[PDB]
DNA sequence: GTCAAGTACTTACGCCTGGTCATTACTAGTACTGCC
DNA sequence: GGCAGTACTAGTAAAGAAAGTACTTGAC
RNA sequence: AGACCAGGC
């Protein structure tokens, strides 16, 4: 997770060579989709971009307190001053390649460091299996558990969805 | 905890440039930016490896079973 | 399950019966008879709780089987209670017949001719003669000599009528019992218990019985007959009472009636001819269950016994202190009362001892659990364990995303590769690789864990080397030595393959495309499932942290049902509207803007890189076993494709050959001017399978109607357009993977111009606030904020919560029209970056993610913070927040924000925007847990209704609920594009090839339905200008009298109707006559199938929407008629035609006199005068002026002092009276006229303490009467009361109607909607009425005056404007069924348990609520169910009656 | 007041009130103020938004409505409203560090992650009550990017040398 | 009782609230809202509001 | 026979993972010890 | 040396802020 | 197998 809310499981763990890549040389760690952007409305996360990167080049950190910024001195002015007098861009894009096709990308990649946070919910406190197992003892149904080898239920609303599709051995 | 062996994003070595950055603004009184320029960390990941460190081995270590205190 | 192990024996029904003493004798192990449970030394002790032949406990062999621990089923005990208790679940049934029945001659107290009257109607409720029932009863102080004749021709009508319908094919000797004779024989009986308990009298012989009382559970008293009436048992020539006197009572009483009790117990007929007896209501033995069904709770050392066993010590405790309460009467006044009061304590003690059993709110003395109690709720026994259950073979794991999956497959980690298996029977077809696999082992994938042996015995792989699993690979094809089992081979339990089948399930499963069949992928890397992009809206599911469950199915029954009939394939269209719920969702949409762009060009090299990257011919994604291209569109200089081209050649492989390209005229979401002048890039056009023209969108694939993916759905095939939603999902990944896609910082910046326009309409905004307070202030304009008449009326609005409410809905309405004039202004026009280099707006246009409200809060300003309907809530001080000052009228005070995201919101702008944040987050908790209850008391009702092979849709019981589905037998998911005529021509070649009407001649009649619906074509248009009351129409359409499933051209009439009126206006080597006769092959193959579960869908489809969710609306309308079905109705309207004849000034002065005049609308002030010391009171109610209300309520003056006459003092005068009662424990002269002073003297005479009255006769201003009253009373408020009358007395009123209301006219036609339901007296308003166009809201009141059907017309529209508020599309097949289902009797029944008591299935009733009351009504009926419901087979564990177990499956064998 | 709450003049100097600073303006000095106090006064919440002669009060930072977890999401005043509340449900949540105790503590289940970083983009609060001391997270180099296909709905995806270096590891 | 009523202006924080089932019932203090855990010195007040004009009970 | 408020028994999204603490008084008895 | 007082012991007994129908007792 | 508490979607 970020600290502006953008939750997330990680999809596959995918290698140096196959990232995109900077001019700079470097590559980045998250790759975070654009599409999670505008219906969430999480513009601080854009602006920690640029807070962030603007602050990395000069070895200073910039405070984030809320209300520090007017409308008339957006922090968007703020930090990309500071990523222009690096040599880097007023808007915090960077010219990136592809890994895989190695050719140059349209437009400028939108990169930074941002603060990011590791969840405590793991895979492996989660994910069950279930053959056969231990059963209950009136019932000679499976048990309540994860943690004791036990099943998984197929309740009333996953009773009748199998009823739904008209498929009856599957009910049975 | 303690400082990390060869940073994130590229792989540049930069666990051997923790002491040094202690040096170069404890004795030499540089701001952060000018010591980080001086190590040769360039590029913005290897600047906030060394920049945001926070060396947390040094609150563990004075935890010691081993010895009388 | 074992395959290899049938059954030939199969449960057929059952039937609830009551367990007698005399069985439980013979059915017990060993009666066991001591209170301790277990003895020293860990033992079970013998005649107690725990016993060995009551079943093996705790490794010790049984001792009346033999058996051990695993073996042993567990056997019947009992024990003897010393005397016969009442058993709990039939005590308000014994105390029914306890009461009403004489003690004397022991008959009922009714007449033994109406006792009669009930013996023999109910025997024609066993047959199925439900009408010969009515005419038995239409036979007819008294001597009792004729009224053995009487008894005689009502007992002959019934032998004749019985005789009669089971000669004429009726009723079998089982007798008929169906669900309305059901109803018939639930209002029977209830009738006759009510008639027996009211008797003064025994009417058989006439003297009296005393009354009996029960004043809680455990216990019966009589009380003593009164001092008056004992006179009439001397002319015949408080008390406990012992439950063996209640037992020796209906022993006689039920010999007397032997006649007539056979047939209340018994809904058929009694072919065993058992007697009923009184012992059925009493329990003078218990059932202990087998030892094995109540082992004990183990925790390390904490072993805690059983609460069965905690109640049955107690009941053993009870029958050993009653037996040595018999010692001292065995060897027999103060030796003999102390024994006998505490005998009697006892009596009681172990009643509340049977009771607690069995009932633990029965109990008295955090009470331990009875039985009944085990059974109950969720967390019961039906609902835990029967209709719900942990399953076996069956994974649950986080989900991840994977492109590069087919969309019919799940992608399984290698642990649950290893994990779950599947038995495999070893074949001649086996033996290559399933020896492979059992030489794998059980860690090696492919693999097996187990092999099951002939014999039933089961060898497993994992405590083995591979030496010595290389030998079990040479044992599996071998000859059995046994005869025995020389038809059996063995299985091998392989793991999962990649050719198995996987249902997945994400909860909630609010419909059935949340629960699909995928297919398999094994992945090498991580333990997670693997779930591709087009299933993720089906499921709902996101990859913020989902987890979902995967069963995986165990025999070829079920493994052909997930990959044909529950495939996720099959479920591209949803049932609820039509509309698909599969497509590509985010960054594929976003990536098809671009590749189909102008801009795109491609190399020779690019071109074909992408090809091969999605068709990849060796996995079967072409068509062709070679690649085809298209030539280039530039030739020179260098050749270079197009983003059309590259998907018109993806389409071109995916597709069969030898039939024609697709032809498709769409739009989409992208308007022409975003793409700059004289742009045609909003139409999209394919043309022979090619691409010419258009963006590609959210419209076209995306789950969305009449798309491009939605065409290859139609035209070609499912298993086409799952194949295409593959690869375009790989065609734009890789597209993306070289050419990406982001949103920054830069897209979100207006220009100096738009910044400078944002600011300059946001000015305008700081005298809005001020404008809008002080037009509902009725100031008139221009008056300063710190005005003190300005801030004395908001202080007056924020006072009252309806003056508020119209004070943030004109600000509301006011500072939202500023809002809608800078996203008007500042976007598309005023940002920096433009389309489709602004991603914001790119993806927002696109449908990919986004809103255009959101990208107006990012870009623009934040907008309105509207809280549940009003603005931000005010402090008591009038202050909205401490920032600001008390009543200011400024917008940004109320909480309207000015600030964008962009550049930040204010922190009193913060704090508005984070009231309005949690009011979304409670609403998306409380408001999804109300939609989940109205769908399980849809689902269980709707459980049974399927279509039949009659094609008319009927209960799993049998009863008919309607005669076609929808009324045309047409399936949702099928009738897309039945009446896309437009692109059925333009398809036809390619559609003919996939209906194949040559073919498909030699099993239809085509030659007969066509005639005949040319018969009622033509009697149509010459008839049916006349309205429908006239038309006796002597043809019924092809539907009724022709199957539309067997005869071609058998079309419903809005389809012939919309066919002849399409091919009727264009003329266009196909012909007219080919184009209707594949339009008629696509209806007849659009039918519905037979073994749909239609109730099930139809009640999906409102559950499911339901949760998207000045009269009730949204999820508590719902309530009100589905669930509910109230009578007492919220807010009942009736909607009014208005004439055209009478213009708008005659409505509204019409409407004045419908809606209704208090006393209290009409007067200005009451002041009394109270002098006392007779207490005198001088009431004197000032009203306005004359001028005033005549011309606002139309009440003349002298109408308002007939109301004071006549209507108001008759409440005051009784409002003093009541009060008296309950605190036992400058104007004229008096000489004026003659009429006056009699007018006076009425008053006077025909009330009870007045003395003076005079109304303002010459200008109705006033009205003074002096009241007096005793000197003796103490004192009366007089104001409250005066109040409180005025509030309900009424000048002018039509009943049940408070007012009428002319709003504007909806949809043209002139509406009067009022706010109450009278039709009787709306009918006398013919000359502004129309009298036959009067609908309404209250469904029960249009059933109760216009009739059956006129009430299902009127809960179709209540039922579909709740959805189509939300503009919510559910089809009117769904809003059919339940209309029909909830008016199936007649009545107006609700899906709750009151509404579906008239039910034959017990099981049904008893798994949804109140199970040990239906349960009750079950044993007492002695009720046989022929276990039809899908409730009822799930009990019993019956394949159901509903779709595949709709038939048998039969085996042709050569051999005789 | 015409119809508002009974009138009065209420003292309370007891146990369990609830109490804020806030600075008064004539003789510019710290007030403690009270939710009984404060419902019909007029505190503003910058001194540059002050009306003449109807403000008595102003706050010392706009900040301090804010708790513990609310004043660390950075630029908090940029987000929408759910997604700062659903950040003080999950920046509760994470791997972090629980203290240095931990050969002394015999808790039965803690989570600890290994190299924890202090942000480039902190809070002035940050510093203040020492939430260096218990690093939660990392700084990443975060591109927003649809290049891989496999981060589409609400999914992310790491370097894979990125935590074969040690990013993001905890035990 | 689950609204964000606007007196908690400085006391309870308007955005640490929990989802779902505590959603508005839960709540944080802001992190200047101290709490008196001592009765205060008061003896002294009723002295000194009879000379600013209280006529006395 | 009857209206009539009054009294009574019913439901109140789905399933998923953790952790905790879950009999007490007393009463009679056998044994320990201080004592003469 | 053995008697009786306590202190224990293990032993077996008691543990207040929601919706609707349906039955029914109240007076008359 | 319950109670209460903390979460997940
Ligand atoms: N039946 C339930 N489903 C839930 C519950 N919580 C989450 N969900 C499911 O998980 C999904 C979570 O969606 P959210 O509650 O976060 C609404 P949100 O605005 O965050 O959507 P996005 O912004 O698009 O992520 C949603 O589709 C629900 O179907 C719950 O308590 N009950
Ligand atoms: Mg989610
Ligand atoms: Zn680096
Ligand atoms: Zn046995
Ligand atoms: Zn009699």
């Amino acid at each position: 997770s970020s600290r502006h809310g953008q939750k997330g499981v990680c999809s596959r763990k995918w290698p140096t060579i196959d990232m995109p890549f900077s001019e700079t040389g470097i590559q980045p760690d998250i790759i975070i989709n654009p599409h999670a952007f505008p219906s969430r409305m999480t513009i601080g996360m854009f602006v920690e971009s640029l807070a962030g990167k603007a602050g990395a080049l000069h070895g200073i950190a910039q405070d984030s307190t809320p209300w520090i910024f007017n409308e008339d001195d957006t922090p968007a002015d703020y930090f990309g001053e500071q990523l222009a007098k690096a040599g880097y861009n007023y808007h915090g894009n960077e010219p990136m390649y592809s890994g895989a096709t190695g050719e140059e990308l349209r437009a400028d990649i939108y990169v930074g460091v941002v603060y990011y946070q590791r969840l405590r919910h793991m895979v492996n406190d989660k994910f069950q299996v279930r053959s056969t197992g231990p059963v209950n003892s009136l019932t000679m149904q499976p048990v309540k558990g994860r943690k004791r080898h036990g099943g998984i239920r197929v309740g009333e609303m996953e009773r009748d969805a199998l009823i739904g599709h008209g498929t009856s051995f599957l009910l049975q | 905890m303690i400082v990390p062996v060869r940073c994130f994003s590229c792989g540049k070595v930069v666990g051997d440039k923790w002491e040094s950055y202690l040096n170069l603004l404890q004795e030499d009184e540089l701001d952060e930016g000018t010591a980080l320029s001086r190590l040769g960390l360039k590029r913005y990941c290897c600047r906030r490896m060394i920049l945001t460190h926070v060396d947390l081995i040094e609150k563990f270590l004075r935890y010691n079973p081993l010895e009388k205190r | 399950m074992d395959i290899s192990k049938p059954v030939g024996s199969e449960i057929t029904s059952v039937d609830f019966g009551i367990l007698t003493a005399k069985e439980i004798r013979n059915l017990s192990a060993k009666q066991i008879t001591n209170p301790t449970v277990l003895d020293n030394l860990g033992h079970p002790v013998s005649g107690g709780l725990y016993d060995l032949a009551l079943g093996a406990f705790l490794r010790n062999l049984c001792s009346t089987c033999g058996l051990d621990e695993k073996f042993c089923p567990g056997h019947q005990g009992h024990i003897e209670l010393p005397v016969p208790c009442y058993n709990p679940l039939f005590f308000n049934q014994l105390y029914i017949y306890l009461r009403a029945s004489c003690l004397f001659c022991h008959h009922f107290r009714l007449k033994s001719v109406e006792v009669h009257r009930y013996a023999c109607k109910l025997r024609l409720l066993q047959y199925g003669l439900i009408d010969e029932s009515y005419k038995l009863d239409e036979i007819t102080d008294i001597s009792s000599t004729l009224l053995n004749e009487l008894k005689s021709k009502r007992s002959e009508y019934v032998d004749m009528a019985i005789a009669k319908a089971l000669s004429d094919g009726r009723t079998t000797e089982r007798g008929s019992f169906t669900a309305t004779v059901n109803d018939e024989r639930k209002k029977l009986v209830h009738e006759f218990h009510k008639k027996l308990l009211s008797r003064g009298k025994c009417d058989n012989c006439g003297m009296f019985s005393p009354k009996f009382r029960k004043d809680g559970f455990t216990k019966i008293f009589e009380t003593a007959l009164n001092e008056k009436q004992i006179t009439n048992n001397r002319v015949k020539g408080s008390t406990y009472i012992l439950s063996t006197e209640v037992k020796n009572i209906l022993d006689t009483v039920f010999r007397k009636e032997q006649c007539v009790l056979q047939y209340v117990f018994h809904s058929r007929p009694n072919l065993s001819r058992k007697l009923v007896k009184a012992d059925s209501f009493f329990m003078d033995v218990l059932v202990v269950p087998p030892t094995r069904f109540r082992l004990p709770s183990k925790l390390g050392e904490e072993v805690h016994e059983n609460s069965q066993n905690q109640l049955l010590s107690k009941v053993l405790t009870t029958s050993l202190l009653i037996r040595d309460l018999n010692d001292d009467l065995s060897k027999l006044l103060e030796d003999r009362r102390v024994i006998f009061s505490r005998l009697m304590n006892a009596f009681v003690t172990i009643q509340n001892d049977v009771n607690a059993f069995i009932d633990s709110t029965k109990a008295q003395g955090v009470p331990i659990p009875g039985v009944k109690q085990a059974l109950e709720k969720k967390e019961g026994l039906f609902r835990k364990h029967m209709m719900g259950k942990r399953v076996n073979y069956a994974a649950r794991s986080v989900i991840s995303p994977d492109p590069n999956i087919e969309t019919n497959e799940i992608g399984v980690p290698p642990v649950f590769a290893v994990k779950l298996t599947y038995p495999e029977p070893v074949t001649a077809y086996n033996i290559a690789e399933l020896r492979q696999a059992v030489i794998n082992g059980p860690d090696k994938w492919p693999g097996a864990t187990q092999i099951q042996n002939e014999d039933g015995s089961l060898v497993s792989l994992i405590g083995m080397s591979v030496e010595q699993r290389k030998a079990l690979a040479n044992q599996l094809l071998t000859p059995s030595s046994n005869v025995s089992t020389h038809t059996l081979n063995k299985k091998v339990y392989r793991h999962i393959k990649n050719r198995d089948v996987v249902l997945m399930n994400r909860q909630p499963t609010l419909h059935k495309a949340s629960m699909m069949g995928h297919k398999v992928r094994v992945l090498p890397n991580e333990k997670t499932l693997r779930l591709h992009y087009a299933n993720t809206g089906a499921y709902n599911a996101d990859f913020d942290g989902d987890e979902m469950n995967m069963h995986f199915p165990q025999n070829e029954n079920a493994r052909a049902e997930a990959l044909n009939l529950a495939n996720t394939d099959s479920q591209y269209l949803t049932p609820t509207s039509g509309s698909p719920v599969r497509g590509l969702i985010q960054d594929h949409i976003s990536a098809g803007v671009w590749l189909t762009s102008k801009d795109s060009f491609f190399t020779r090299e690019q071109y074909q890189q992408y090809i091969y990257g999605c068709i990849r011919p060796e996995d079967g994604h072409t068509t062709r076993s070679k690649i085809v291209t298209l030539p280039p569109t530039i030739f020179k200089p260098y050749p270079l494709w197009t983003g059309k081209q590259i998907i018109t050649t993806v389409l071109l492989n995916v597709t069969p050959p030898d039939m024609p390209g697709i032809n498709l005229i769409s739009k989409n979401k992208i308007k022409n001017e975003y793409w700059g002048k004289g742009s045609l890039e909003n139409e999209v056009l394919f043309k022979d399978g090619a691409l010419l023209c258009g963006i590609l969108d959210k419209s076209q694939y995306g789950a969305s109607k009449y798309g491009i993916v939605h065409s290859l759905h139609e035209v070609y095939g499912p298993e086409v357009a799952a194949k295409v939603l593959s690869v375009l999902g790989r065609l734009f990944t890789n597209y993306i993977t070289a050419t990406a896609f982001t949103c920054g910082m830069d897209d979100l910046r207006l220009t100096a111009e738009g910044n400078k326009w944002r600011t300059d309409i946001l000015k305008t905004s700081v005298d809005t606030g001020r404008e809008a307070a002080a037009e509902v202030t009725n100031l008139d304009k221009d008056t300063p904020a710190d005005d003190p008449e300005l801030l004395k009326r908001l202080q007056e609005i924020l006072r009252d919560n309806n003056k508020s409410g119209i004070l943030d809905a004109v600000t509301s309405s006011k500072v939202n029209a500023i809002t809608s004039q800078v996203v008007s202004k500042c976007v598309p026009d005023g940002t920096m970056k433009k389309f489709p280099c602004n991603s914001m707006q790119a993806m927002a246009l696109s449908g990919a993610k986004g809103s255009n409200v959101n990208v107006s809060q990012i870009m623009c300003l934040l907008g309105q913070q509207a809280l549940e309907g009003r603005r931000v809530p005010v402090m008591v001080s009038g202050k909205t927040l401490p920032s600001f000052k008390p009543y200011e009228t400024d917008a940004m005070a109320g909480g309207y924000v000015k600030g964008r995201f962009y550049s930040g919101i204010k922190p009193q702008e913060y704090y508005f925007h984070c009231m309005a944040g949690r009011e979304g987050l409670i609403d998306t908790a409380v408001k999804t847990s109300r939609s989940g209850y109205l769908q399980r008391c849809l689902t269980k009702q709707l459980e049974g209704v399927h279509v039949s092979y009659d094609n008319s849709i009927r209960d799993a019981d049998g009863t008919l609920v309607q005669f076609m589905y929808g009324g045309d037998a047409i399936d949702i998911t099928k009738e897309s594009h039945m009446t896309q005529f437009e692109f059925c021509l333009d398809n036809y070649y390619a559609l003919l090839k996939k209906y194949n009407p040559s073919a498909l001649i030699e099993h239809l009649d085509v030659e007969s339905a066509l005639k005949y619906s040319k018969k009622t074509l033509k009697y149509r248009k010459k008839h049916s200008k006349e309205p429908h009351y006239k038309q006796s129409v002597k043809y019924d359409p092809v539907l009724a009298k022709y199957n539309p499933a067997k005869y071609l051209g058998s079309v419903s009439e809005n389809f012939q109707d919309k066919l002849e009126s399409f091919l009727d206006k264009n003329s266009k080597g196909v012909n007219e006559k080919k184009f209707r006769a594949l339009m008629q092959l696509k209806y007849m193959r659009s039918l519905i199938n037979p073994g749909e579960a239609v109730g099930i869908i139809a009640s999906q489809s409102v559950g499911e929407p339901s949760t998207q969710m000045n009269v009730t609306l949204g999820i508590p309308r719902l309530r009100e008629i589905v669930m509910t079905a109230s009578a007492a109705i919220k807010t009942p309207q009736m909607t009014l035609p208005i004439w055209n004849d009478v213009s708008d000034e005659q409505a509204d002065t019409f409407c004045k006199s419908i809606s209704k005049v208090l006393l209290s609308e009409v007067i200005d002030k009451v002041i009394v005068t109270e002098t006392t010391g007779a207490r005198s009171y001088v009431i004197h109610m000032r009203f306005f002026d004359n001028n005033e209300y005549s011309e606002e309520y139309d009440v003349s003056k002298e109408e308002l002092q007939n109301v004071i006459s006549n209507q108001f003092i008759h409440l005051l005068e009784a409002a003093i009276v009541k009060e008296i009662k309950k605190q036992k424990r400058v104007e004229a002269n008096n000489n004026m006229n003659k009429v006056q002073r009699d007018r006076q003297s009425a008053i006077i005479s025909h009330h009870r303490f007045i003395t003076k009255y005079n109304f303002d006769d010459e200008s109705g201003k006033w009205c003074e009467f002096k009241l007096e009253l005793a000197a003796d009373t103490e004192k009366l408020l007089m104001v409250n009361i005066v109040e409180e009358i005025c509030r309900k007395s009424i000048i002018r009123q039509i009943p049940h109607i408070d007012r009428c209301v002319h709003p504007e006219p909806e949809n043209g036609k002139r509406v009067l909607v009022t706010e109450g339901v009278n039709f009787q007296a709306m009918w006398d308003q013919e000359a502004f009425i129309d009298v036959d166009g009067i609908t309404s809201n209250d469904v029960a009141a249009v059933l109760k005056t216009y009739g059956v059907e006129a009430a299902r017309n009127t809960i179709v529209n209540e039922i579909n404007n709740v959805f189509s508020r939300y503009a919510i599309s559910v089809s009117f097949r769904h809003l059919d069924l339940i209309a029909d289902m909830m008016t199936r009797q007649g009545t107006y029944l609700a899906f709750n348990r009151q509404g579906m008591e008239t039910s034959t299935s017990s099981f049904m009733k008893m798994s949804y609520e109140t199970t040990c009351q239906f349960l009750t009504k079950a044993v007492l009926d002695n009720e046989r169910e022929q276990l039809d419901s899908p409730s009822a087979r799930i009990v019993v564990g019956k394949l159901n009656n509903v779709g595949t177990g709709s038939f048998d499956v039969l085996a042709k064998v050569p051999n005789a | 007041s015409t119809r508002g709450q009974y009138p009065g003049l209420y003292l309370f100097g007891g146990h369990s009130r609830m109490l804020r600073p806030v600075r008064y303006l004539p003789l510019d000095k710290e007030d403690i103020v009270g939710p009984f106090e404060q419902v019909y006064m007029n505190i503003a919440v910058t001194p540059q938004e002050i009306q003449n002669n109807v403000h008595t009060h102003v706050e010392f930072t706009p900040t301090n409505i804010l708790s513990i977890l609310a004043n660390l999401t950075p630029f908090s005043d940029f987000n929408q409203s759910p997604r700062n509340m659903y950040q003080c449900q999950m920046g509760k949540q994470t791997m972090g560090t629980p203290g240095v105790a931990l050969c002394h503590r015999s808790d039965n289940k803690l989570y600890r992650l290994q190299t924890g970083q202090t942000p480039i983009v902190k809070a002035n609060l940050y510093d203040d009550y020492g939430m260096d001391n218990f690093p939660n997270g990392f700084n990443a180099v975060v591109a927003v990017i649809s290049y891989t296909g496999y981060d589409m709905d609400d999914a992310m995806i790491i370097n894979k040398s990125a935590d074969e270096r040690g990013f993001g590891y905890g035990t | 009782v689950r609204k964000l009523l606007p007196e908690s202006w400085g006391f309870l924080c308007p955005v640490h609230t929990p989802d779902g089932s505590p959603c508005g019932l839960l709540n944080h203090f802001a992190h200047k809202c101290r709490i008196s855990t001592q009765q205060s010195d008061v003896s002294r007040i009723p002295s000194i509001l009879y000379s600013l004009g209280v006529a006395p009970a």
